[PDB]
């Protein structure tokens, strides 16, 4: 389950990058 | 010197309709906000006020 | 404990959903 | 370290929260 864990982190790490890029503009 | 002696020659005369059109002309030109230049501005903002309230103090 | 890592999944996909219909306008 | 497992799974209850909260509107 600890590459369950990484791919937790893919997760996290994704969902920051598309809602950064997301909110960056209008 | 020249430049300065160039306003010479009096104002015109005023009517609302000129000024008022174009003080209205300042109405709704596109509801452009741009959120990441304000942002880093409000933040630049944000460290002017902070350095200068430090150096006018002991801090 | 380790269920929360389901929740984690739950949680991530909510919020690229979200993502989605925030870039829809 | 599973303590602070804990730690960030109620870290993630309050980000759905907040989530929750952002998304009510828009």
């Amino acid at each position: 389950s600890q590459s369950l864990i990484q791919t937790i982190k893919n997760d996290i790490v994704g969902l920051k990058a598309g809602m950064a890029t997301l909110e960056g503009m209008i | 010197e020249l430049l300065c002696i160039m306003r010479l020659w009096g104002h015109p005369m005023l009517t609302a309709s000129q000024a008022a059109g174009k003080v209205r002309e300042s109405m709704c030109a596109g509801k452009v906000l741009d959120f990441p230049t304000i942002m880093k501005t409000l933040a630049f903002f944000h460290t002017i006020l902070i350095n200068g309230y430090r150096r006018k103090h002991h801090g």
